[PDB]
């Protein structure tokens, strides 16, 4: 018969997370079979950056503490998972870490780089003091999904890393009207990542996935 | 000579879970987020009883 | 497919000597080199002996004069 | 677990959406449940060959 | 545990029936015969029915 | 999947793991550096005492500490000596019976603790750990002056 | 206090399906429930 | 990186209007994407014709009985539920029914145009047992999907979708990679206007013609 293209994207923006995306208006029943197409898609598979490797010189392994801090070694381990890194140019990237004296060690201490962008600076890694001081390197690299460190000299420490910027989406079907039909929905997707991948980005990302795995059907 | 080993282990199929209310059980499958039940905001839920 | 336990088991009724025809016709797909009346469908000599008994291709003087020729 | 399933199926209902149409076989009712337009359990009319 | 062993593994039990008892053996249906598959776990994946 | 992506219930064991030397009437047993028939993907992770390092990630079968035993009257077969001339291996006569890991068991060394009879001699690991000890208290007593 | 987190008395909302799309034709019970794992585990039950 | 695509590994003949598709390649979570989603396209939006109206002559309502035919009024009605009319020329077109006949009504004795084709040619309507004559007034039209008659003189349920029955089911594939890849085995059963191979490359194609514009 006769369908109307979506071909529009409207995006409101109203902080670095939770954007709030309206496509265009679909036809009569296709807000449904769209919309939770879409949303089994982005909490599935988006590429995201996070570190994959951190070397203490310090530290032999994750459980022994060291001196001068007040967070153990899993406790910085575990604080190094909730950063939101983008990567421009490269697939793997290795960042460094050196603060001494009683400051407290945020994600803003990080040596910068070209190619790499932190959105968080607020994320609180470590608290010191003055009894010593710590220095680490960061290896981060690019994935689409959960890899645990099992399935991926001695001052190697491996972290479970979980590529997916992606952390809540949820979508409501309105009702839209172009003076040409009467019966016509549009489709609202209230995407909320970390800050990381454009929410106009992920549609066209999306998009490609599911016209893939229906050019080879 | 004596060594110390560590061990972190995660949790499994098979692995068994209980409440303070009597109610034990083993877990059966481990879903992805998308399978798992929403509510109209899109908060899934953890465990399905 | 064709695999059916009931079917070999109907004609029989003893599901004691359709274990024992079974065997002496698996031992022969499997040693000495007796092709089967039913084609290969990628089943074990145990389960494809079990087609010849419901289709009723092999019986018991079947399996005795098949063997007495190899003798 | 699996009787609960088959009891709220077959459980009639004195007014549901869709009560009172006619079906011309049973692959009509599986076509118009799906649909969202006949409820689980409303009292119908379904031609049967059995 | 080389790849090829795999598909050597997926032969050998493919009509090959194994049996499962439980501790406490009060009647004949305490053990039964099953045909297995390869599951990625540790947990023996039972039936709802049995 | 998100109660294990964000390490929920994710617990840590600590297992030990001890070895013991005794004295038997052939030959006494020693902690060495040197064990038959294996290569050197099994020797790497050791030190020059024979123990292994802490913080190594020991997969399943990997030799922890090394010890061997003295063999006599071993009456080896001759359809076993042709194949040692296969490669050209030399004959040893100490049993292999170091401490390993068990099967499908992995994980971290965190700690190594020495024993030994009072006067015996020392290997070199056990000065080591020793060194470390004295040190950490000489640190507490600086602090609380 | 259901009341005055902007919740439900009754303790009870309509959930929807994540696989299918459709919403739960029933309101489900939801909360959060304090769990515990206990020293069962299947890395020593597994023998061979 | 990038996913694995997916291969046709069998489609089944069993039935000339029934066929059984299998996908054994695919990701974690893509079985129930694909599976729902060609599921709800082949059932609420695939473009067809049926008969939205049946006029009969002296019926009053769906529960009056009529002397003439051996079977009631919504006995007939549920035999033109199932005739399968596929017009090619105009959208809506109005068809007749006449004729006194004593043994059979068949489908095919209804008078055709130039753009009308009826595929069940052997599709029982009525039985007149009585010498009385059957003449009624149906009128086609083409719609999206499965309409009852709630909603927009005898009106009757219209079926515009070809496929009767539309299911699903989602299995673990086993690959020495990786166990958790799952298979897709979708089955269909059409009415005969078309091939149940044809209707799903005709419903991938609605799926793919939304998003196109923002495909890369």
């Amino acid at each position: 018969n006769e369908f109307l293209t979506p071909r529009h994207i409207d995006v409101q923006v109203v902080s670095q997370t939770r954007a709030k995306i309206t496509l265009e208006p679909l036809e009569r029943g296709f807000g449904h079979t769209l919309g939770n197409a879409l949303r089994r898609i982005l909490l599935s598979s988006m590429p995201g950056c996070a570190v994959v490797e951190a070397e203490i010189d310090g530290v032999l392994h994750e459980y022994s503490a060291i001196e001068g801090v007040q967070e153990d070694v899993i406790e910085i381990l575990l604080n190094l998972k909730g950063l939101a890194i983008k990567l421009h140019g490269r697939d793997e990237v290795t960042l460094t870490l050196a603060k001494k004296g009683s400051g407290v060690v945020t994600a803003a201490d990080i040596q910068l780089d070209h190619d790499v962008e932190i959105i968080n600076g607020d994320h609180v890694i470590a608290n010191l003091a003055d009894n010593g001081a710590l220095n680490m390197k960061l290896k981060v690299a690019r994935g689409r999904g959960y890899e645990p460190a099992d399935a991926r000299s001695i001052g190697r420490l491996q972290l479970d890393a979980s590529f997916s910027p992606v952390r809540r989406v949820s979508y409501v079907v309105e009702n839209a009207r172009v003076e040409q039909r009467t019966n016509l929905d549009k489709l609202v997707l209230d995407l909320e990542t970390n800050g990381t991948l454009d929410p106009e980005e992920a549609i066209r990302r999306a998009a490609t996935i599911l016209q893939q795995q229906l050019a080879a059907f | 000579v004596k060594v110390y080993l560590a061990i972190k282990r995660r949790i499994q199929p098979g692995d068994k879970m209980a409440g303070r209310h009597g109610n034990k059980g083993v877990v059966s499958v481990i879903m992805p987020v998308e399978d798992m039940p929403h509510d109209a905001n899109g908060t899934p839920v953890d465990i399905v009883l | 497919a064709r695999v059916t336990v009931e079917d070999c088991l109907d004609n029989v009724d003893n599901r004691f000597e359709l274990v024992m025809l079974a065997t002496k016709r698996a031992r022969q797909l499997a040693t000495g080199g007796k092709e089967p009346k039913v084609a290969w469908e990628n089943d074990k000599p145990t389960v494809v002996a079990l087609r010849e008994i419901a289709s009723g291709l092999v019986d018991e003087n079947v399996v005795q004069q098949e063997d007495i020729v190899e003798d | 677990d699996v009787v609960m399933g088959l009891y709220y199926m077959t459980r009639e209902a004195i007014n549901a959406k869709g009560e009172g149409m006619a079906f011309a076989d049973l692959q009509e009712v599986d076509r118009a449940y799906r649909s969202g337009q006949a409820s689980l359990h409303a009292r119908v009319k379904v031609r049967i060959n059995e | 545990e080389l790849p090829e062993v795999w598909d050597v593994l997926a032969e050998v039990i493919r009509e090959h029936p194994v049996l499962l008892n439980r501790a406490p053996t009060l009647h004949r249906l305490g053990i039964q015969a099953f045909e297995p598959v390869l599951i990625e776990g540790k947990a023996i994946q039972l039936h709802p029915l049995v | 999947e998100r109660v294990v992506q964000e390490d929920r219930f994710t617990t840590i064991h600590i297992q030990e793991l001890t070895c013991v030397a005794r004295d038997t009437k052939l030959g006494p047993e020693e902690i060495t550096a040197d064990i038959p028939n294996v290569g050197e993907a099994a020797l790497n992770k050791l030190d020059e005492a024979g123990i292994v390092y802490v913080g190594a990630e020991v997969q399943a079968g990997d030799i922890l500490v090394g010890k061997v035993t003295p063999k006599g009257e071993t009456q080896l077969t001759p359809e076993e000596k042709l194949l040692r001339a296969i490669f050209g291996e030399k004959a040893s006569d100490v049993k292999d019976t170091s401490l390993r890991v068990p099967t499908g068991t992995k994980g971290t060394v965190i700690d190594v603790q020495v024993f030994t009879r009072d006067g015996v001699e020392r290997d070199s690991r056990a000065l080591s750990i020793e060194k470390m000890q004295l040190d950490q208290i000489r640190k507490d007593l600086n602090e609380e002056f | 206090m259901l009341k005055l987190a902007d919740l439900p008395e009754s303790g009870q909302m309509r959930l929807f399906d994540g696989r299918t799309g459709n919403q739960f034709e029933r309101p489900t019970t939801v909360g959060y429930m304090y769990m515990l794992k206990l020293n069962h585990l299947v890395d020593d039950k597994m023998h061979a």
